[PDB]
RNA sequence: CCCCACUAUGCUUAGCCCUAAACCUCAACAGUUAAUCAACAAAACUGCUCGCCAGAACACUACGAGCCACAGCUUAAAACUCAAA
RNA sequence: AAGUGUACUGAGUGCACUUGGAC
């Protein structure tokens, strides 16, 4: 009929949902390297989401394994582990 | 053979351009209160810029600058709001004047 | 199915670890698991201290025991485990990778707090 | 080079000295400030007592203990007996959160003991004891 | 009243231990406001809160400007800490009695 | 049953303990650690747990909310681009 | 009412009692947004089914009955009174 | 602060629950 007629087809410029920094890679609970980054330095308190960045699935297993190591003797409880204090900051707080 | 409007829509620059965030235009300066330029760039809307603390007095009416669009209409729904409330002004960031 | 058997040995010699592992391996295979593979992640200080028989240390040495069990085997396990002394802590848990690492595309939108006020005409 | 909050590692070689003396190797000021009360202990690394210090001991008496004063004259005079003692530097590590939790600092300086790293201990219970209702007046 | 009094007295530490920490805000925290004293209006309609002034007068205006928009928040704090099951709205007072002995003990000298 | 010295502990900068201190009490405040001592002196019931729970996540979402609301408006402040009409 | 100490009790086991503002005070299922509607509350409705109510108080009461194993719960009235509630 | 249930005591208290209250 008419050439010009709009098409029915799903946005074209939409873009790719944001991936949190963990999205598609597996979370463990023996990996005290990266659970040491989503603890507070000098008490240990898991971060909230709000904190971490991290959607709630993710959220939920950061916790999990951060539970798990700490009771299995993995990690501390009262405090991220000296050894990881180098490691990169990946919550946004401002202490100083 | 005179053009349809889905014709115009479909072959208007306006059209052509994607989505707005980020996308640089040329715009126009009509209206200048002391510090403020209210630049027209061709949108239903115009952008409120501040004038930059270098070469200011080089922005006069009717001087072509140049803008990095942020959102043609500046909007957002408050708590409750039964529908978007907006300022009437897009959002853009004024990168000088073009040449 | 498919278990871990983290296990946290008192700090001390070569022969005394291997005889130890091996003590384990055999209660194991006893209690009908099919031990899959040992790691070892090497000795390191304890986070906290940890006490165990009338005694408490601070190193330890690490290892992963795979295997597969019958289920009834855990308990047993369990057991054997907190009876033997060599054992500063063993615990057993659902080996991670017989979970599937389910795909997420990403972080979903979030809209507007679900309907946390009102709708009438107030 | 640049200065670092956080405390030196037991069992490393951290250049940082006191007189010589490593961090691990330095006596602790243990502060309990309660509601009614502050107590100082300065202590040696194997945890010697090596002087103690309260309101009571300074004499304040009752609502009075609870007063930055006393806790000031409590570290002035702990501070005296640690010098006696031979103490000159010291890792405060306090509890509580009595009024004087900065004036026992501040009288212990006073009375010269150098104050090298802050610490808190404060007993938080993850969940314990229940603790009692709330009063009512 | 000796209820009155008690009161008093119980809301005066209260708000001495909050203000001792940024819980209620780092910028308060950071004025180190310290209290004179306070008071319970007769028919407990009220708190008044009597902070002691410093000389600078910004600083003054800062510090009242700060207290008043975080008077509600301390309220809020004290009530959920069930310190008092009940708190009026709370007033933030300026107190310059001291004053008067400072300047004197100046013109004595 | 933790090592000792390593929870909680800030080292004092040039002996500016006075600074030190502020630092530390801080960092309790923005872990919480605060909020759970005065709020464990005494117990509250579940009950008024909960209903305190609610009222403060409802209080955090309004004041974002009038917040976001107020900076989204500020804008219109500027001087009158019409004046005289 | 505040402070101190302490008991039932809160806990485990094995049995009982069956009541809560047991509340999202908004029954289940299906469906709709077409024309808004006492008021407030959680926008308004349609179909379909079960349960429940027929002014207030007498009355979470009495009698009987069931559970009890005797001090209690469930079921639950009547008379008299009023033009209110 | 109010109230529901429950129990002791002689209107309060104890435990849980609701906002049919305030922040
Ligand atoms: S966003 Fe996909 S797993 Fe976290
Ligand atoms: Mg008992």
């Amino acid at each position: 009929s008419n050439e010009d007629l709009p098409i029915s087809m799903e946005n074209p410029y939409k873009e790719p949902l944001k991936k949190c920094i963990l999205c598609g890679k597996h979370v463990d609970y023996k990996n005290v390297q990266l659970l040491s980054q989503f603890v507070s330095p000098f008490t240990g308190c898991i971060y909230g989401r709000h904190i971490t960045g991290l959607c709630g699935k993710k959220q939920k297993e950061i916790t999990k394994a951060i539970k798990r190591a700490q009771i299995m003797g993995f990690m501390p409880v009262t405090y991220k582990d000296p050894a990881y204090l180098k490691d990169p900051k990946v919550c946004n707080i401002r202490y100083r | 053979n005179v053009e349809s409007f889905a014709s115009m829509l479909r072959h208007s620059p306006l059209t052509q351009m994607g989505p707005a965030k980020d996308k640089l235009v040329i715009g126009r300066i009509f209206h200048i209160v002391e510090n403020d330029l209210y630049i027209d760039f061709g949108g239903k809307f115009h952008c409120v810029c501040r004038r930059p603390e270098v070469d200011g007095e080089k922005y006069q009416k009717g001087t072509r600058v140049r803008l990095r669009l942020l959102d043609l209409e500046l909007t957002s729904r408050f708590l409750g709001a039964t529908t978007d409330t907006t300022v009437l002004e897009a959002n853009a960031v004024l990168l000088g004047i073009q040449e | 199915p498919r278990y871990e058997l983290a296990l946290i040995l008192k700090a001390m010699q070569r022969p005394e670890t291997a005889a130890t592992l091996k003590r384990t391996i055999e209660a194991l295979m006893d209690r009908g698991a099919i031990v899959r593979d040992l790691e070892n992640l090497g000795e390191r200080a304890l986070p906290y201290r940890i006490s165990a028989h009338s005694q408490q240390h601070n190193r330890g040495g690490y290892f992963l025991v795979d295997f597969y069990a019958p289920t009834a085997a855990v308990e047993s396990m369990v057991e054997h485990l907190s009876r033997d002394i060599d054992v500063i802590r063993g615990n057993i848990v659902k080996h991670p990778l017989t979970q599937e690492l389910k795909e997420c595309e990403g972080i979903v939108p979030v809209p507007l707090a679900e309907k946390l006020y009102s709708t009438k005409k107030r | 080079t640049k200065f670092s909050i956080y405390p030196p590692i037991p069992g490393e070689e951290s250049s940082l000295r006191w007189a010589g003396k490593k961090f691990e190797e330095i006596p602790i000021a243990h502060i309990k400030a309660s509601h009614n009360n502050t107590q100082i202990q300065v202590v040696s690394a194997s945890n010697e007592p090596l002087a103690f210090a309260s309101c009571g001991t300074e004499g304040f008496r009752n609502a009075k203990k609870g007063t930055g004063i006393a806790a000031q004259t409590a570290g002035i005079a702990a501070a005296a007996r640690a010098k006696q003692k031979g103490v000159i530097h010291i890792r405060v590590v306090v509890k509580g959160l009595g009024p004087g939790r900065l004036s026992a600092m501040h009288g212990l300086i006073m009375g010269g003991l150098e104050v090298i790293s802050i610490t808190d201990n404060t007993p938080i219970p993850h969940n314990g004891c229940r603790p009692r209702k709330a009063r009512k007046l | 009243h000796a209820r009155l009094r008690a009161l008093n007295g119980l809301l005066y530490k209260a708000l001495t231990d909050l203000l001792c920490t940024p819980e209620v805000s780092q910028e308060l925290y950071d004025l180190n406001v310290e209290l004179s004293k306070v008071s319970l209006t007769p028919d407990f309609s009220a708190c008044r809160a009597y902070w002691k002034t410093t000389l600078s007068a910004e600083q003054n205006a800062h510090m009242e400007a700060v207290l008043q928009r975080s008077a509600a928040h301390m309220r809020h704090l004290l009530m959920s800490q069930q310190t008092l099951r009940n708190v009026p709205p709370i007033v933030f007072v300026q107190d310059k009695g001291n004053a008067a002995l400072a300047e004197l003990d100046q013109l004595l000298a | 049953k933790h090592l000792k010295f390593i929870a909680r502990t800030v080292m004092v900068q040039e002996g500016n303990v006075e600074s030190a201190y502020r630092t530390l009490n801080r960092i309790l405040t923005m872990d919480g650690l605060i909020e759970d001592i005065k709020h464990r002196r005494y117990y509250e019931k579940p009950c008024r747990r909960r209903q305190r729970e609610s009222y403060e996540r409802c209080r955090r979402i309004y004041n974002m909310e009038m917040a976001r609301k107020i900076n989204f408006l500020m804008r219109k402040n500027r001087a009158d681009p019409w004046q005289g009409c």
